[PDB]
């Protein structure tokens, strides 16, 4: 009918380049397209960024927590006071109604 | 300073230019008869512009460095293709008409803006008035579609009804076995291929339509293949013409603003020969047009505006 | 001489340049200054 | 946030001011710099949040979806630069740019202090993606499937407009510290049931409910793969974020308004797992398993309990990785083949054997392995609901049969059996592809040994 | 036209506007819709061709009735006041026909149907005055006469414009129509919210003219009418069909654009009178306008049409069209959104 | 005043701070103001006409200072009128009798 142009071959980039990464024709950028992704990728984000969350300084008070525990335990226990109170509150400092 | 209302202000009036010199001329007849040498010899006598024939790269030569582009550039419209095959199943025919009509319209306005501009006349060889005949031709001969023909004549409507008629029309009026034998000594493989038949046509249209229309509103004058041999005698008719007919007398200088303002920007010229009518001899799939249109502007000084391409020489672009 | 036809912007208006540049220059002269005298009469007003 | 902010930006003018040839390996290189810098929202504290602004804040809930949107534009732009190799220079900086136009209202998504400044750039994203899918999907259906998903969208998300400029009038501040402190009870009216609906339909119809879901199917399987990656792995989670902390104001009106919403969710994860089993568009098997994961995630929000929101933030996490990955393998496939019928190309394990292997850690990830993530995430969210009734152990226990069932019936048709024999070529995996399934599954299987950064502030 | 007698009219049309503007007298406000109406008539008519016939002369019974009426109601205010001063009106009827009058002139609905033909029937510049500047005047009287107008009519009138502009735009072809439903329906935002607070209508339309300026100039750019010649605009300009995208989304009043603020502004305020059912289903209504913009991006920006040969003839030309201020719009047009807090100079 | 884009009585507070954000965004306005230029007309688009360029700059944020001093003004003005309001009518705005929680009764609504 009309004036369009026929679908191109589907081009296979190991014809031209045995080498080929999959990232570009041109053989140079493709290897340089290669390197920062595997350097970035897998050197420093996966393995630098994995150390880095092994050694997060104490996330989110977990282990201070625990010692903070022991510290009460051995307080309360020594002293005769209950481990834990059920009321979180000192009644004294709340009015109730009626 | 760019024409525009502004330097309509200031002065610059069509009138104050023009004269009785202040002429638009063209030349019409059958293939081979003549009139592009008769064209230039009237242009030499009477001190006129001449404008050789529109064809297919006519626009190349009015833009970037004049020379002509690579046939995709103008859609792959081919004349040789029209005498080889005519009836070609990809619309060559029709397309090739189509975009001839353009390039005419386009002549015509770059020559009505020479002669606004300048007030100096211009001689053309055939017109928007007159490309019809080789669309009435190749119909009848069942080259092209009436599905084409429709659309030829949209795009007419909308576009030449812009624009003034010729001051004088001339005719060189050539028989068809006289064309017919001029066209196989010219020795054009492609052109020698035309059929009388066809050339009959282009005739019949001129005689029967052309001439008929263009006399209410024009000045013809008719020449026989003999007489046009005599350019002298051809510009001596001329000068001695009256002019009393047609819209060139009631011209004045609020309408030729208008006209001025017209012809002066190109892409309003051609606006309506690109209507969204859907004929496949002319429309081009978006997956082509796009291709297209990113091979041109990677063509030498098309990448920018005239005077922004530095891959041509172009220099203080930031200070322009 | 690339183009068949000379174009419009060929050749820089030198004229527009000038005084698009010196447009430029006085607005910001007098944008300072008004800044300036706006930051004395706040503080003279203040008794800053 | 204005260090991950004006990096982000920076990567427009890095993309437009790059030799033509080197616009991926800019790109790429740089995006991966900015995840880098990431890790350094992870300095959260137990009891208060990192609050840097007036307009910014990160706390165990945004902090894991940050850094999975800043991680993700890498991988977007590796699993894309090879269909849109022959597209025009400018037109693939454009495509770049929307990319990371996405990752920069994303990031100020999850951010943002105020509940009017979220919803503006909860928005901005739908003008991006929906540029994505419908510039530079293939197929016909692509324009349709903009329009659902922009209208989808609007029809939730006008009313919450106007349901948060309301609160604003009533209680001075949408800032959502000021409204941890100043919230006050929801009684029962009428004017409160349909505050309610305005003020969570928005994010029921990204998450996507069940009901409200047609438009998922529609926009992945005419996406391009970036637009399914970002689509699936972060976009969905906008509507999880969004109720994790409007659920604040609506208590305790949610105890019944939830009911409908856990039905639907409860019953619709059934439905869309056994819907997986039927698909003929491998594409939209992979779109319709998002919908049943998103189910528990609704179900845990809606229930409110410390197991189900660190179960919701595991998942929502999970699922992210999961799923992006699925999108890459399954366009890996199309990209030789050229369909996304899932029965054209049988027996690959046989043509590409590492594949097949990406092929079948991604399916353990779906069913949720132990001790994967993804088990981690459905397990507390299991827990949790069994608490809530105990009668949910059978619709959570039938849904984790079909899960994999579905699973492994997609793992072998595709890997398993014959090869088909006109299918002749089936070119070896590149190595951008398998680096690209590697960047899902490694930091996937990682989170196993500290799932705590991906719990969420309820740990 | 004489480009002196051009700018002439065109100076008068502003001077009419202007006298409405400043003037303190019903029969100056009078007078400066007269002149306002008389001026813009030959630029109407400027193209001579039957349609545009049509269009003045149905453009001039809608204005010289609607300036009778508020002739009618500047008088029957004379007789209950004794008083011209442009103000609150002192009697009901007085105010319900000044209010139909201002109707009429805005092309409000149900006063609608002459905007989509006159606006097809003149040329695109003369349409973007009529959209725009002829706007200023008649919001001008109903800024300062609301204290005194009929909350349920004026609410009933943006009510319908709303529902009126976006149903009619969805069955739209032709550029013309599609902007003047579209205006009816922005009407319908500015008039809502000036009962509760006239600085959002102020708002609304100065973002509205801004976003519609830009239209009108793009479309004038290309001399594109039609939504068909308007996908050919990306084998012509590309730039241009992405500043158009930008501005029909800007438009359709999605966020982070300009054309949000406006809608966003509007239900803030209508929220704080305890209105919500009225925004809420304002803001749903007007999904029917992003949808028939969504319509032209599709067919413009983000996919491609096919195309003509004869265009390849276009792409030799340069654009040449003055496309004043286009640069300036467009931005203002799309990148207003973080600057929201300076509506306040318009109190 | 009447009629006045900054009355007198605006001069009274500080200017903004030719460093303003806001003065930041409206002069980068204006940058792409002038890039959308070079564009529409087909100029090289980060090179042609800098003096174009600089003046779309130079405009932007000329026009955006002088609507940044008025947008302050009248938020000031704003405060103003509300302040003065409020001391006018001190039986409108009394201060509230603060409880502590300890006082104050909130029922407790169980998530189980
Ligand atoms: C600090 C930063 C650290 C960064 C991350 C470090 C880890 C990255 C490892 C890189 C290793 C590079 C390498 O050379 O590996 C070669 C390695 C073997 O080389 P090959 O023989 O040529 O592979 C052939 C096929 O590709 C593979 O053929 P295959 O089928 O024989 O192997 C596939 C294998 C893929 O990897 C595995 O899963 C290994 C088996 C589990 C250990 O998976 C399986 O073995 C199938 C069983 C999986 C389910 C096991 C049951 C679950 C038990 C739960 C235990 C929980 C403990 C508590 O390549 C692979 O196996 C591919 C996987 C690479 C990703 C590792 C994923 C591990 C999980
Ligand atoms: C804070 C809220 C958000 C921000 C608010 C922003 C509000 C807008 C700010 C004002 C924007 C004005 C446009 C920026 C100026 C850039 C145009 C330019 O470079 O023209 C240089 C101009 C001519 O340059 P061109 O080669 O024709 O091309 C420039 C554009 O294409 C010229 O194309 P055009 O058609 O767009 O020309 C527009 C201009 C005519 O073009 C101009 O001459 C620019 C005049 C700008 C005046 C500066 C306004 C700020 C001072 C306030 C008082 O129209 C006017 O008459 C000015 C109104 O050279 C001059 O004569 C400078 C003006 C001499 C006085
Ligand atoms: C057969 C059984 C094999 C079982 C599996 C392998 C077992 C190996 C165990 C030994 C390995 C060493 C070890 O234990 O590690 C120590 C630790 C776990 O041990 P630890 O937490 O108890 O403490 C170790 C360090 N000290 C003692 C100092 C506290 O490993 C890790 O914590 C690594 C966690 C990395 C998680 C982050 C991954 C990087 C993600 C990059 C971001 C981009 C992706 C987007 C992510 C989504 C958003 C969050
Ligand atoms: C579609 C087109 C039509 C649009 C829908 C029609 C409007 C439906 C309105 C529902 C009723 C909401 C309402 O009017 O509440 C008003 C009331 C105001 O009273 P107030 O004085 O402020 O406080 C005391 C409460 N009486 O109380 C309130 O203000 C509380 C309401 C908060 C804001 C509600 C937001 C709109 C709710 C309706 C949409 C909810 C459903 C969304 C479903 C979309 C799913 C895709
Ligand atoms: C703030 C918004 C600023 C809006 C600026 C709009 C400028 C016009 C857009 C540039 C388009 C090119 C142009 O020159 O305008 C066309 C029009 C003249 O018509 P044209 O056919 O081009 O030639 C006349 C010969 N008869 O020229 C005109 O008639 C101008 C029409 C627009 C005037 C109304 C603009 C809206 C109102 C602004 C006031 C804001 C309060
Ligand atoms: C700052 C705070 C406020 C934040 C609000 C959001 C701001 C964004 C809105 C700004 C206004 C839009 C300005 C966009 C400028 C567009 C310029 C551009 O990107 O390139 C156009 C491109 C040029 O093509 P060409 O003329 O041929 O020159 C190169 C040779 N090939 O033309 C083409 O090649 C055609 C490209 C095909 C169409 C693709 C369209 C998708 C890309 C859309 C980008 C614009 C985004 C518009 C929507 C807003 C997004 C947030
Ligand atoms: C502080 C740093 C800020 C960084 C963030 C900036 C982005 C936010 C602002 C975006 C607002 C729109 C900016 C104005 C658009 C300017 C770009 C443009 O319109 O031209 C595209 C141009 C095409 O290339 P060219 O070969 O020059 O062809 C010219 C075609 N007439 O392209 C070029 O080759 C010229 C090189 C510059 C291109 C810039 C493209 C920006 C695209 C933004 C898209 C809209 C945002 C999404
Ligand atoms: C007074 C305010 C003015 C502010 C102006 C600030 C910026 C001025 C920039 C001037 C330099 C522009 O530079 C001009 O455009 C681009 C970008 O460099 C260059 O060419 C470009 O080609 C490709 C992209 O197409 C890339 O390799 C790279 O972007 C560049 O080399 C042109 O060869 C250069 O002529
Ligand atoms: C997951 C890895 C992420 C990689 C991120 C890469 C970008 C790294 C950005 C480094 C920013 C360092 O920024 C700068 O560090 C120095 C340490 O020398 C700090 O130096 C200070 O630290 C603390 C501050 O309480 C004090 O001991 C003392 O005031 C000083 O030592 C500065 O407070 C900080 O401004
Ligand atoms: C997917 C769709 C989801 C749909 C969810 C539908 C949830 C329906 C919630 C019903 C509860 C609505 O809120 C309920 O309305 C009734 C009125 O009928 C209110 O009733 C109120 O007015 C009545 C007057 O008739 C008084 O008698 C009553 O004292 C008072 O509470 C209640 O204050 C409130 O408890
Ligand atoms: N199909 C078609 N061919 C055209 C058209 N205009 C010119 N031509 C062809 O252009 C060729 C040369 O044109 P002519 O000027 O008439 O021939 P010529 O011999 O060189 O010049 P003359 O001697 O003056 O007649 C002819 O073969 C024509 O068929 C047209 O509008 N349509
Ligand atoms: N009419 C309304 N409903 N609204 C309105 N204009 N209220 C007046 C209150 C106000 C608000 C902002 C500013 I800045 C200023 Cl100076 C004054
Ligand atoms: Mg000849």
């Amino acid at each position: 009918r009309w004036q369009e142009d026929p679908e191109p071959e589907d081009e296979n980039l190991y014809e031209k380049n045995p080498d080929s990464h999959g990232y570009d024709k041109d053989p140079a950028v493709d290897i340089w397209n290669m390197r920062v992704v595997f350097f970035f990728g897998f050197s420093i984000v996966l393995v630098l960024g994995s150390t880095f969350v092994a050694y997060l300084p104490d996330y989110r008070m977990q282990e201070w927590a625990r010692r903070e525990a022991e510290r009460l335990v051995k307080y309360r226990e020594a002293h005769g006071l209950p481990i834990m109170e059920s009321n979180c509150f000192d009644p004294s400092k709340i009015q109730l109604p009626e | 300073l760019q024409y525009g209302p502004l330097a309509y202000i200031l002065g610059e009036k069509a009138t104050k230019k023009m004269t009785e010199k202040s002429k638009l001329i063209t030349v019409d007849g059958n293939i081979c008869s003549g009139k592009s040498k008769l064209a230039k010899e009237i242009a030499e006598k009477l001190g006129l512009k001449h404008f050789p024939e529109a064809g297919i790269h006519y626009v190349d030569s009015t833009t970037g460095d004049g020379k002509p582009l690579p046939v995709q550039f103008s859609g792959n419209c081919s004349l040789e293709k029209f005498y080889d095959d005519p009836k070609s199943n990809d619309g060559n025919s029709y397309r090739l008409q189509a975009w001839l009509y353009a390039s005419r319209l386009l002549q015509y306005a770059d020559a009505l803006e020479h002669l606004l501009s300048t007030g100096q006349g211009v001689v053309l060889e055939r017109s928007i008035y007159s490309d019809f005949v080789f669309l009435e031709a190749m119909y009848r001969q069942g080259f092209i579609r009436k599905q084409c023909v429709d659309h030829y004549n949209q795009v007419k409507k909308v576009t030449i009804c812009e624009y003034l008629p010729p001051h004088v029309v001339v005719y060189v009026d050539v028989p068809v076995p006289e064309v017919q034998s001029r066209i196989q000594k010219k020795g054009n493989p492609h052109e020698m291929k035309i059929t009388s038949a066809y050339l009959q046509d282009i005739e019949n249209a001129y005689k029967g339509t052309f001439l008929p229309e263009m006399s209410e509103k024009c000045e013809v004058l008719q020449y026989s293949a003999w007489e046009a041999q005599d350019a002298e005698k051809v510009v001596e008719d001329i000068e001695y013409l009256k002019y009393d007919k047609g819209p060139w007398l009631d011209q004045n200088d609020r309408k030729l603003h208008k006209l001025r303002m017209l012809v002066q920007d190109k892409l309003e010229v051609l606006n309506y020969t690109s209507i969204p009518v859907f004929l496949p001899e002319v429309t081009v799939g978006a997956h082509q047009s796009d291709q297209v249109f990113q091979e041109f502007t990677e063509l030498p000084g098309r990448k920018y505006r005239a005077g922004y391409n530095e891959d041509v020489g172009d220099k203080w672009i930031w200070l322009k | 001489k690339f183009y068949i036809q000379e174009p419009p912007h060929g050749s820089p208006n030198w004229l527009k340049v000038g005084l698009t540049l010196g447009t430029s220059v006085f607005l910001w002269i007098y944008l300072i200054k008004q800044h300036n005298e706006d930051v004395l009469e706040y503080k003279r007003r203040n008794g800053l | 946030m204005l260090k991950y902010i004006i990096p982000t930006i920076m990567l427009m003018p890095l993309t437009w001011l790059s030799k033509n040839n080197m616009i991926w390996v800019n790109s790429t290189a740089h995006s991966l710099l900015i995840s880098f810098t990431s890790l350094l929202l992870m300095n959260q504290f137990g009891d208060n949040s990192l609050n840097f602004s007036l307009l910014f804040f990160s706390d165990s809930l945004s902090t894991p979806l940050l850094i999975l949107t800043m991680w993700l534009l890498p991988l977007m732009l590796m699993a894309s630069q090879h269909h849109l190799s022959k597209e025009n220079l400018t037109r693939k900086k454009l495509f770049i740019t929307m990319l990371i136009s996405l990752q920069l209202f994303l990031i100020m998504t999850f951010t943002a202090m105020e509940l009017i400044l979220f919803y503006i750039l909860f928005e901005a994203t739908l003008v991006p993606t929906l540029i994505i899918i419908t510039r530079w999907g293939n197929q016909t259906e692509r324009l349709n499937a903009g329009l659902y998903f922009l209208f989808y969208t609007l029809a939730g998300s006008l009313p919450l407009l106007v349901a948060l400029i309301y609160i604003q009038n009533t209680v001075g501040s949408l800032n959502f510290l000021m409204l941890q402190y100043w919230v006050q009870p929801v009684h029962n009216s009428w004017s409160n049931v349909f505050m309610w609906l305005a003020c969570m339909m928005a994010f029921m119809v990204k998450m996507p409910l069940y009901g409200l879901h047609l438009w998922l199917p529609k926009a992945h399987v005419e996406a391009p793969i970036a637009g399914s990656m970002v689509l699936a792995a972060v976009l969905l989670k906008l509507g999880g974020y969004g109720m994790l902390r409007i659920t604040l104001i609506l208590n305790p009106m949610t105890d019944f308004m939830a009911y409908p919403f856990i039905m639907l969710s409860l019953w619709g994860m059934i439905m869309t797992s056994s819907i997986c089993l039927r698909q003929t568009d491998l594409k939209s098997l992979i779109a319709y398993s998002s919908v049943s994961h998103m189910a528990l995630v609704i179900v845990a929000i809606l229930i409110q309990t410390p197991w189900s929101y660190m179960g919701a933030t595991a998942l929502m996490i999970a699922h992210g990785l999961t799923s992006s990955m699925l999108f890459c393998l399954a366009n890996s496939n199309y990209e030789r083949i050229h369909s996304r019928t899932m029965i054209l190309a049988r027996g690959l394990q046989t043509l590409l054997p590492l594949m097949a292997t990406w092929w079948l850690l991604a399916s353990l990830t779906n069913l949720a392995l132990p001790p994967t993530i993804n088990l981690i995430g459905e397990l507390f969210v299991v827990m949790s609901t069994f608490s809530w009734s105990n009668i949910t152990i059978i619709l959570m226990g039938v849904n984790m049969v079909i899960t994999a069932l579905y699973s492994l019936y997609m793992l072998i048709m595709t890997q398993r059996g014959k090869y088909t024999y006109h299918i002749n070529n089936i070119s070896p995996s590149f190595t951008r592809e398998n680096a690209l399934m590697s960047l899902h599954i490694l930091p996937l299987l990682l989170l196993t040994l500290n799932p705590k950064i991906i719990l969420g502030p309820l740990y | 036209m004489n480009p002196i007698i051009f700018i002439i009219i065109l100076l008068t049309i502003m001077l009419g506007t202007i006298i409405v503007m400043i003037s303190s007298h019903w029969l100056l406000v009078w007078i400066g819709f007269e002149m306002n109406m008389l001026a813009i008539i030959p630029i109407m008519m400027k193209n001579h061709n039957p349609r545009a016939t049509e269009a003045s002369t149905k453009y001039f019974l809608t204005q010289s009735t609607a300036s009778m009426l508020l002739m009618m109601a500047v008088i029957i205010n004379l007789m209950f006041s004794g008083q011209w001063t442009v103000m609150k009106l002192f009697n009901p009827m007085a105010s319900m026909l000044m209010t139909m009058a201002l109707a009429m002139k805005l092309g409000m609905a149900p006063f609608h149907f002459w905007v989509p033909e006159v606006t097809q029937g003149i040329p695109l510049s003369s349409g973007l005055i009529l959209l725009t500047w002829q706007k200023l005047a008649p919001m001008s009287v109903l800024y300062q006469i609301f204290p005194s107008i009929n909350l349920n009519l004026i609410l009933t009138l943006s009510v319908l414009s709303i529902l009126i502009g976006g149903w009619g735009g969805l069955n739209q072809t032709q550029l013309r129509k599609i902007m003047a439903y579209s205006s009816i329906a922005h009407m319908g935002w500015m008039t809502a919210v000036l009962p509760y607070n006239p600085t959002m209508t102020l708002l609304n339309l100065i973002i509205y003219i801004i976003m519609t300026s830009t239209m009108f100039t793009m479309f004038m750019a290309n001399s594109t009418t039609t939504t068909l010649s308007l996908s050919h605009t990306w084998n012509k300009t590309p730039i241009m069909t992405v500043l158009i995208l930008a501005t029909l989304l800007s438009m359709g009043g999605l966020p982070p654009l300009s054309g949000f603020m406006p809608k966003w502004m509007i239900i803030q305020e209508m929220t704080k009178n305890n209105s919500i059912i009225l925004p809420t289903f304002m803001a749903i209504t007007a999904l029917l306008n992003l949808y028939f913009y969504m319509r032209l991006t599709y067919s413009t920006t983000l996919t491609m049409f096919p195309s003509t040969n004869n265009m390849k003839m276009k792409w030799q030309f340069p654009l040449m069209k003055k496309m004043t201020f286009l640069p300036t719009m467009v931005v203002l047009s799309t990148m207003m959104l973080p600057l929201t807090p300076m509506l306040s100079v318009l109190e | 005043a009447t009629f006045q884009f900054l009355p007198d009585e605006a001069r009274s507070l500080p200017p903004p701070k030719l460093t303003d954000p806001r003065l930041a965004f409206v002069g980068f306005l204006g940058y792409c103001s002038g890039l959308i230029d070079n564009a529409i007309r087909r100029r090289p688009v980060l090179l042609a006409g800098l003096h174009r360029q600089l003046l779309y700059i130079t405009s932007f944020v000329f026009v955006g200072y002088y609507l940044l001093k008025r947008q302050d003004y009248m938020y000031a003005v704003r405060d103003h009128d509300m302040f003065s309001y409020i001391k006018s009518h001190p039986e409108d705005f009394p201060e509230k009798d603060k409880k502590t929680y300890g006082e104050v009764f909130e029922e407790f609504h169980p998530v189980r």
